[PDB]
């Protein structure tokens, strides 16, 4: 298989260095170069630089110098990128990307590197079931809920049924609601597949090491 | 540096409509090498588009680019539900490389009205501290509604919350939720609850009540 795999998210106080990766695997490395693209914070793009997979090239934005010590290791292919003196505004996502061809422009990005960066302690949600009333509504397909109380930061990931039960998926957003991200998820099951089959609500937070898997 | 403007910030569309935006980039983007990505709600770009006009597999044919230099077409001649999103573009300035400020396009369609349903809150929210009525209205065109509550009488608290969620990919939808946040020490005092949604789809704002039924 091919993949850019990167692994976040991280919250740090302002200050602090986040050790950041992408793992390019699968292609040749010798000819190819993992520009980390950085995305804003409900805004738009931009570049840093990017560094060659075998060799140290560094060819770099004329500001991103300083907060980018782009890296990699010889052994076991993987790029790094290491920025100092994060500063709120650095609180956004991350990417690494590639080259089949003279696309010189990417084709195969990764995931979703991301990075808050804020002085406030951690939280695991609380996740909870919420019942409507034994009733009779609208047209006969009914509606279950599933919330996350407050937790810290964003993101979470809630999730139903796995599989067998991807009904009307529409997750809610947050609002930081004094301090806490707060989440609702929704469903509209057909009333047979439940009851007799449980329909299940899951969730995790890496930073409060979470999963909650929930019944209803 | 090479920068690119590509207003209109935000655009309009109805399916079969012959849209189109443009890549403004600075004198000769050097050799010119032009990149349209599609951002669907908070997920990696994605390459239609990709050595100005070239569009590769992938992608159904709704979409033309093209342009010399310093302006860049996309006709995206007809469009479906999910075409709703941003689109940027890409260039050279002969090194560093720049992105765009990209362009959003949000489908219309044919009205519908609100379906508000309640849930009651929650055995572990009571126990362990408080209760987020929360109210889902869910399948809405157009985006725009009035969520009030109706606490006893129709209360007016504060401490209230609001999320929307994205365009739907499939119905041109939006759908959005409330919660009343609110202590054991509130809510096992007040009574007769109601989320009330105003839209207008509905002459009537729609009241979905509740009264200490359910558990
Ligand atoms: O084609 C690609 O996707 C990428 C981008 C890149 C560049 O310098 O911009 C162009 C050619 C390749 O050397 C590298 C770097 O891979």
């Amino acid at each position: 298989d091919v993949q850019l795999q990167q692994s976040g998210p991280e919250l740090e106080k302002p200050g602090a260095s986040v050790k950041i990766s992408c793992k390019a695997s699968g292609f040749s490395l010798p000819g190819h170069n993992i520009n980390w693209i950085v995305q804003r914070n409900g805004k738009s793009l931009e570049w840093i630089g990017n560094i060659d997979p075998y060799y140290g090239g560094t060819n770099f934005n004329p500001k991103f110098k300083g907060k980018a010590t782009l890296t990699v290791d010889k052994s076991s292919s993987t790029l790094y990128m290491h920025l100092t003196s994060l500063q709120s505004e650095d609180s956004a996502v991350y990417y690494c990307a590639r080259r089949r061809d003279g696309n010189y422009g990417f084709t195969y990005w990764g995931q979703g590197t991301l990075v808050t960066v804020s002085a406030a302690k951690t939280t695991p949600p609380s996740v909870y079931p919420l019942a409507p009333g034994s009733a009779a509504q609208t047209n006969s397909m009914v509606t279950l809920g599933c919330l996350v109380k407050g937790y810290f930061p964003e993101p979470v990931t809630v999730t139903w049924n796995s599989g067998s039960l991807s009904s009307g998926v529409h997750t809610f957003p947050a609002v930081l609601q004094s301090d806490l991200y707060t989440l609702s998820s929704s469903v509209t099951v057909p009333s047979s597949t439940w009851p007799s089959e449980t329909v299940t609500c899951n969730v995790a937070h890496p930073a409060s090491s979470t999963k909650v898997d929930k019944k209803i | 540096e090479n920068v690119l403007t590509q207003s209109p910030a935000i655009m309009s569309a109805s399916p079969g409509e012959k849209v189109t935006m443009a890549c403004r980039a600075s004198s000769s983007v050097s050799s010119t090498y032009l990149h349209w990505y599609q951002q669907k709600s908070g997920a990696s770009p994605k390459l239609l588009i990709y050595s100005t006009s070239n569009l590769a597999s992938g992608v159904p044919a709704r979409f033309s680019g093209s342009g010399s230099g310093t302006s860049y077409s996309l006709t995206i001649s007809s469009v479906e539900a999910e075409d709703a999103a941003t689109y940027y573009c890409q260039q050279y300035s002969g090194y560093p490389l720049t992105f765009g400020a990209g362009t959003k396009l949000e489908l219309k369609r044919a009205d519908a009205a609100p379906t508000v349903s309640i849930f009651p809150p929650s055995s572990e929210q009571l126990t362990s501290g408080g209760a987020s009525v929360v109210c889902f209205l869910n399948n809405f065109y157009p985006k725009d509604i009035n969520v009030k509550w109706k606490i006893d009488g129709s209360e007016r608290q504060n401490g209230v919350l609001n999320s929307w969620t994205d365009q739907d990919s499939k119905d041109s939808t939006y759908s959005m939720s409330s919660t009343l946040t609110l202590t054991k020490d509130e809510y096992e005092r007040h009574n007769s609850y109601t989320c009330e949604a105003t839209h207008k789809t509905s002459t009537s704002p729609i009241v979905k009540s509740f009264n200490r039924n359910e558990c």
